[PDB]
Order: structure tokens, then sequence, then C-alpha cells
């Protein structure tokens, strides 16, 4: 998963969950970058599927 | 099965749009973003109920796509959970709306702006959506978008969550309707 292309004002709502490093599933790769944009770079990706 | 249920795909789940018709045929409403590269829909997260296939598909620019029953048994309620669907009508700004999502639920709000441009990224970028303040979040796309009876629109993504409030644009379901000369029943 890239995050460099990010953030983006919207995400599509589908769901396709990661597992960050906050041990909080995130619903795609949308919303997961979004995070890690708006945690200024520190939540990174545990795995992919629900934590 | 009814609007907002969730449905599944080789990739991942979304919600049930509305269920509609042609003649004696049956098919689902649901995103295009979530039919894009989707064969096969299931009603189960195993995979052992088939719904039936992905017979058309529309996005970016659009988000909508339709899936023809190939399940002969399972109920196709014209509803959306137990709300009950007679037509679809176009938005209005002010309009007072409903969201029905397989990850949410039922989340309400009004429509807030028509016509918005909702650009997803990397080339998906999507025109003449509704813009509402109602939330939604992962797994709610294709979920429909109603207001009493009538048929308004089918979710598309947005930003924010239903915990902090946030914005989720639709696509009106009229033009599904129109491209696929289905009707809601």
């Amino acid at each position: 998963v890239d995050c460099s292309e990010y953030p983006k004002p919207a995400c599509t709502s589908e769901y396709r969950p990661l597992c960050g490093s906050d041990n909080k599933t995130y619903g795609n790769k949308c919303n997961f970058c979004n995070a890690v944009v708006e945690s200024n770079g520190t939540l990174t990706l545990s795995h992919f599927g629900k934590c | 099965i009814s609007g907002g249920d969730a449905i599944y795909s080789s990739t991942g789940r979304c919600s049930l749009g509305f269920n509609v018709r042609s003649g004696s045929t049956y098919y689902f409403l649901t995103a295009g973003h979530c039919t894009d590269g989707a064969t096969t829909w299931w009603a189960n997260s195993a995979r052992t109920t088939v719904l039936g296939t992905t017979s058309g598909s529309s996005f970016p620019n659009n988000d909508y796509g339709i899936v023809r029953y190939t399940n002969t048994t399972i109920p196709k309620d014209g509803t959306v959970g137990g709300q009950d669907i007679t037509s679809a009508a176009n938005a209005t700004v002010g309009m007072a709306v409903t969201r029905r999502g397989s990850t949410t639920g039922t989340h309400s709000g009004s429509v807030t702006a028509l016509n918005a441009t909702v650009n997803y990224g990397g080339g998906d970028v999507v025109y003449g959506m509704i813009r509402t303040n109602v939330c939604a979040e992962p797994g709610d796309s294709g979920g429909p978008l109603y207001s009493g009876t009538r048929a308004i629109g089918l979710t598309s993504g947005g930003s924010g969550n239903c915990s902090s409030g946030g914005t989720t644009f639709f696509q009106p379901v009229t033009e599904a309707l129109v491209a696929y000369g289905v009707s809601v029943y």
C-alpha cells in the first residue's frame, strides 16, 4: 500500500479492510491512507485484513 | 434480501441498493465502483449463497452498476430493510433523506447540494452527484438513499464518519433506472 498520493478529499465506501499499527481496522485503503496523512506519517500498516 | 443488506464480491463487501426489474427479469442496483471488476455476487461472507452476476457497470464518471439475479429462491423484497419503496424521484436541495448500509445501518440527513463533482483521484472523477450531510463508512457503498417510499440515490462515498459526522455523495438513481430500462417495485 502506497499513501504518497494522499491525502484525498473523498473515499469510495467499499469494504476491503487493512490493519493499522494503532490496532484499528481501516475499512479500505483510501481511509487508511488519509489516516496516515492525518497522523503526519506516524501510522503504519500492520497487516492486511481486519486487526 | 433488500436494500441496505450486505453483498460480497470476490474483492470485498458492498451494500445492495434497490431491487429492480424489467419485465420478469430481476436485478439489483449498487455502486459502479463495486461492480467494476466483479463478476459474481454472494449474500454471505462464506460465499455459499449466490445472488447473481454483474450485468453492467458504470464508474468512474457515473457511479452505478447492476447485477442480474441467478438465485431463484432468495426473496427479492422491493424495500429498504422494512421500508417499502414505491417510486423513484429526483433529489432537491433541502430534501430530508435516509441511507441504509451494511456497515452503519440507517442514518438520516438532508440534501445540501446537487450536481457535485467528486474526485476520488487517479482519474476516478464522478460527476452530477448529490451532496448530503449523511455519514457513511466502508461497506456502505451502493446502499440506498431514500425519502419515505421514494428511491433517490446510491451511496458512492465521501469523508468523515458516523461518529464525528460526515459528507456523503450519492449517484441519482433515476439515471441508473433509465440507463438500464428497469424500474423499482
